[PDB]
RNA sequence: GCCCUGAAAAUGGAUGGCGCUCAAGCGUGUUACCUAUACUCUACCGUCAGGGUUGAUAUGAUGCCCUGACGAGUAGGCAGG
RNA sequence: AAGCUCGUAUCAGUUUUAUGAGGUAAAGUUAAAUAUGUAAGAAGUCCUUGUUACUUAAUUGAACGUGGACAUUUGAAUGAAGAGCUUUUAGUGGGCCAUUUUUGGUAAGC
RNA sequence: GGAAUACUGCCAGCUGGGACUGAGGACUGCGACGUAAGUCAAGGAUGCUGGCAUAAUGGUUAUAUGCCGCCCGUCUUGAAACACGGACCAAGGAGUCUAACGUCUAUGCGAGUGUUUGGGUGUAAAACCCAUACGCGUAAUGAAAGUGAACGUAGGUUGGGGCCUCGCAAGAGGUGCACAAUCGACCGAUCCUGAUGUCUUCGGAUGGAUUUGAGUAAGAGCAUAGCUGUUGGGACCCGAAAG
RNA sequence: GAAAUUGUUGAAAGGGAAGGGCAUUUGAUCAGACA
């Protein structure tokens, strides 16, 4: 809406808002980018740090399927159970039955260990795992079984 | 709403200083003064008649 | 509509108006007003004229009798402020002048009654008058300003 | 100072306050009656002008 | 003319009554303007300007930090108070009974706390069950968790993590964020 | 109800008392100036009667008053003006004299003019255009309840208890001197004297420390 | 100390002009008086701050009232029309 | 401009007391005037008995603590349209004059 | 030996004349005066009289008179300038749209959020309904191979709105969200140590460190809308010599 | 069928410009109001 705009304000005064000495002309700084290394480094240091440089190895041909692990904290990893069924899990918590929590249905590539699940024993299917993350499952009276 | 000066009006200077009637009834700015018999020492005035 | 309409309108009540502090309190004139005192009239029908104070009266104007025999000016109020005292008095002690008030002079030829009262005074004042000499000429002629008088310096 | 103005208070303390504990800045300076008794006031007056060259 | 030490005509710079136009908001500024005039208490003049607060500074307070302080000692029985909306956290198993009060709650968090033998409230009911603040706990989430706030500042030394769009390499970490190229910071 | 009845001769009885006691605190007050300034000649004159000399006790008050524009004034009495809260020409307040506050005036004397009241100007400048500062709000006196609902904590329960703990430099002369707004006065009634103010007294200006003759000036803005 | 001399520049010519000599000049003193949008008091407009007031049975809760203080402004910014 | 946490309160183009630093004017090594740093309390003081891997010849220090005690003349004057805190962005980045000092220049509306 | 005037200053001393203002609109208050009833100059003006009902007052406009008043816009330290533009009139005429974002505000839901590439449907470019994914967010850190967040009531200390207890209150005590300071614990990277163990050089337990990170430490983001700001675009409008 | 601009009539004005502000007199006009 124009009808909101401040140069529906400025109607009647001469410069429009942009001053009388410096004027406002097409491009005083450059276009862009230009100058970051000559006359805008102050900017680009404090606001771009790093900016300039190589850092490490290229990578031909990068794809992210290769590189698609999810993570799912012990934090969670009760709520894929379905909230109806869940409740009956944790009371009654016994082992020749425990829940079987398949992370990859429902897209996690790795269970890390962020903290505390409950007493309940579980079974957890996992690609990948951490040091911490078992300990506390295993602790908790349940295993990580690895799939593929 | 509206501020009466005391000095003048006299009912707004007899609602502060409940002391204004009686100051007047016994006048007390004109009270009169003991009379006193000193007078200046011949030192004092040997001073002031000094060249 | 051609005017849609103010969502709240101001009532119609009128408020009384809050107590006031004034009382009427009677006039006190300046000391040149004596019962009894020549007067210079100084505006109106009679300007001019010299005539006598009589009886201060309760619409606070003053009662003033010429009197009629002498300049021709009736019983008439006058106002105290209109008017230069003089330094000269006839006694007026001889005068009734009870029967006054303002209700008397009420507008609501000459009725009789105030034919009547006009040359009744005049017995008492008429007498009184000739005694000092020229005081029946001069309560009959009119005051001036001349060339030369300066009304701050002449006395009255 | 700090521990003469615990003194002063603490001694106070049974001195029923009225302790004044405060720093105050010179004040002026109260009655006095000179005595010109074997001290008569010299009259003094300005002097002429010299060259002393 | 008149020396003036400070700046004339100068606002204070608070909200007198909330930016937002919506009608039922606006029925709690009325009547928590009149309990914060005649009820003498300060609860109901600290619920009044904080039904003022904007957006960002209304952070939500997720049903796990009312479990802290219910916990915390003697506040078990307390009716905590959220001006803000309460979100649920499922990361706690457990959850009191209590009572909670707020503007606006998730589904979740309705489900929790009526789950307990809890009960949820309005504001409003809260002014007529306690309108001088008898027992209650006025509870804050955390204004300084934001996003935008992790860049507030930016400049040398001071670890602020500048705006940018993408994250990774060769994405301003080379000149100037290592001693190897160039200098550090 | 009993309310406007049985609560109004109950109050209207305490009213009674607080100018039954402003009555005799009030009396106490003008007995004991006079005897001060009688003992004050009584002292002069036993002195001279001894051949000796009587030193008056300084000044201990000076009523400072701001005789110059609001501009083109030097940064450091600038900022001290505003401390005495000089804010505008012709305006002024009571100071106490101590070595503290005698080095100020003597920052500002190009911008002021001072001397020592006498209870005369005291008296007029209060009642006649003391106000008081109440949440701000500069209130007018006019009555004893301003004065007893802000310095009651203190005693100064009327407007002679102001005038007394002004005059007499008391041990709560900040409270009150800063309980009255800063008097706000009108240029001098007769005119300044002399053709130009910005000499010092001394040379036939208007300000500077002028003494005793800052009671005639004063009365002229009042 | 005052005055004169030293002291000569170009269209006609400027203590501002007229004109002024026990001054209407010069040095100094006492007073009276004139008048700015500044000062004091009052009314009104707006701005800011501090408070009062939600009870039907009316018409505004961006409302009504109370109290004070304050008001220059280019480039510039904002709020309300 | 938007506000935010708060509200008796830390402040201040100011003095005073206390205490440092200076090497211009004058003086002929000495040393001003004006400006300048700090302090004037609760984040305080006194006692009492805890911690440590540092320190000690050492139950001795250092740093931080527990328990107890001293509140508004609480530690000088005056003042304070409140104290702090943050975000965000406009214009500007040709200056000129007067005073008190001063260099270049013979001087200058330099 | 007495005085009086003068001068200075004070009185909650007396009285007279002139000018200006009349805000507010039931009562409330504080006083004063009265034995009393009441009255009063005491939280802002009333009473009495007169005239014209008129263009008298008042407005509007031309003239005249007194004093004042330089020509506008612009650049500029400085323009009335012997600086630039403008004879006059009417009509057109200049910070817009968009793609990608920062802060701020409102709204819906909220550890999530986004129906509109598409399909169903329809009164037919609307509205209505919806499966799969996908994007941001919930995890950081190293160039990388890689690894990946509780010693403890998610810790301690100083201060903190608010609430609770006592007390007549003043204030002290209990608890203390957000938030600011500060010391720790946790994950990653770099340097150091190097365990029970082993395909005898793999494995990396443990323990460190004036080190380092855009981290954890009971989630706050996603979507749309608006103001302001930026970048690219003809980019607020008009204008080159050229290629 | 606007404005620049023009002809006619009427009114007023005019000593090297014209035009403006404050103030009131004079001329022309205007309601409102009262009653």
């Amino acid at each position: 809406p124009s009808r909101f705009t401040k140069t529906r304000k400025h109607r009647g005064h001469v410069s429009a808002g942009k001053g009388r000495i410096g004027k406002h002309r097409k491009h005083p700084g450059g276009r862009g980018m230009a100058g970051g290394q000559h006359h805008h480094r102050i900017n680009m240091d404090k606001y771009h740090p790093g900016y300039f440089g190589k850092v490490g190895m290229r990578y031909f041909h990068k794809q992210q399927a290769h590189f698609w692990k999810p993570v799912l904290n012990l934090d969670k990893l009760w709520t894929l159970i379905p909230e109806d069924k869940r409740d009956q899990y944790l009371k009654s918590a016994s082992k020749e039955t425990a829940p079987v929590i398949d992370t990859l249905a429902a897209g996690y590539g790795k269970i890390l260990g962020k903290g505390r699940i409950p007493n309940v024993p579980v079974i957890v299917k996992a690609r990948f795992v951490s040091k911490l993350a078992e300990e506390k499952i295993r602790a908790a009276g349940g295993v990580v079984e690895l799939i593929a | 709403v509206l501020k009466k000066n005391p000095l003048k009006n006299k009912q707004v200077l007899l609602r502060l200083n409940p002391y204004a009637k009686v100051f007047a009834a016994e006048k007390l700015g004109s009270k009169k003064a003991e009379k006193t018999g000193t007078k200046p020492a011949a030192v004092f005035t040997e001073t002031l008649k000094h060249d | 509509s051609a005017q849609k309409a103010p969502k709240w309108y101001p009532s119609e009540d009128v408020a009384a108006l809050k107590k006031t502090r004034k009382a009427a309190r009677p006039q006190k004139l300046r000391a040149s007003l004596v019962p009894g005192t020549v007067l210079i009239l100084l505006a109106g029908r009679f300007r001019g004229k010299r005539v006598v104070y009589l009886k201060h009266l309760e619409d606070n104007t003053l009662l003033i009798s010429g009197p009629f025999k002498v300049n021709g000016v009736p019983l008439r109020r006058v106002n105290a402020r209109y008017v230069i005292a003089t330094s000269t008095k006839v006694s007026v002690e001889g005068v009734n002048v009870e029967k006054f008030n303002v209700e008397y002079f009420a507008k609501e030829e000459i009725k009789a009654e105030r034919v009547e009262d006009q040359k009744v005074v005049d017995k008492a004042l008429i007498a009184e008058i000739k005694k000092t000499p020229l005081l029946k000429q001069y309560l009959s002629a009119s005051f001036s300003l001349k060339n030369g008088d300066k009304p701050h310096m002449l006395k009255f | 100072r700090v521990k003469a103005n615990a003194a002063k208070r603490a001694e106070a303390k049974a001195q029923g306050v009225a302790v004044q504990l405060k720093r105050q800045p010179a004040q002026p300076r109260e009655s006095r009656i000179v005595s010109t008794e074997g001290n008569v006031p010299q009259t003094l007056a300005p002097v002429p002008y010299e060259t002393f060259i | 003319g008149i020396d003036h030490t400070s700046k004339q005509h100068k606002r204070s710079g608070h909200r007198t009554a909330p930016k937002s136009d919506n009608v039922y908001l606006k029925l709690l500024v009325k009547l928590y303007t009149f309990l914060a005039r005649r009820t003498d208490a300060p609860f109901n003049k600290v619920v009044l300007k904080a039904l003022f607060l904007s957006k960002i500074n209304r952070p939500p307070v997720s049903v796990s930090r009312i479990a802290r302080a219910l916990k915390q000692e003697g506040a078990a029985n307390k009716t905590v108070v959220v001006v803000g909306t309460v979100t649920d956290d499922a990361r706690i198993f457990e959850f009191p009974k209590t009572t909670v009060a707020a503007l606006r709650f998730t589904a979740g968090a309705r489900a929790k706390i009526v789950k307990a033998g809890g009960e949820c409230i309005t504001l409003d009911q809260l002014a007529v069950r306690a309108p001088k603040g008898q027992n209650t706990l006025i509870l804050r989430g955390p204004r300084n968790s934001r996003e935008a706030v992790r860049h507030f500042g930016m400049g040398p030394h001071k670890g602020k993590a500048p705006r940018i769009l993408s994250t990774g390499r060769k994405f301003e970490r080379a000149r100037g964020r290592r001693r190897s190229k160039g200098f550090k910071v | 109800a009993e309310q406007v009845a049985a609560e109004r001769a109950a109050r209207k009885a305490a009213n009674k008392e607080k100018r039954a006691i402003i009555l005799e605190r009030n009396a106490a007050y003008q007995k004991e100036y006079e005897t001060a300034e009688r003992n004050i000649i009584q002292a002069k004159r036993d002195a001279k009667a001894a051949g000796s000399y009587y030193v008056e006790a300084q000044h201990k008050l000076v009523f400072v008053v701001r005789i110059k524009g609001i501009n083109k004034i030097p940064p450091k009495p600038r900022k001290v003006l505003q401390l005495l809260r000089l804010t505008r020409i012709n305006s002024g307040t009571f100071v106490k004299v101590t070595k503290a506050t005698l080095e100020l005036l003597k920052l500002i004397e190009p911008y002021v003019a001072y001397g020592y009241p006498s209870y005369s100007t005291i008296r007029q400048l209060v009642y006649k255009r003391g106000f008081g500062k109440i949440n701000k709000q500069r209130v007018p006196l006019s009555d004893n309840a301003i004065i007893e609902a802000n310095l009651g904590k203190y005693g100064i329960l009327s407007i002679d208890d102001l005038i007394h703990e002004i005059i007499t430099v008391g041990p709560h002369f900040k409270q009150a001197n800063n309980f009255l707004w800063p008097f706000k006065l009108s240029n001098p009634s007769g005119g300044w004297g002399v053709p130009r103010k910005f000499k010092h007294f001394i040379q036939g200006g208007s300000f500077g420390n002028r003494e005793e003759f800052i009671n005639k000036l004063v009365k002229s803005m009042n």
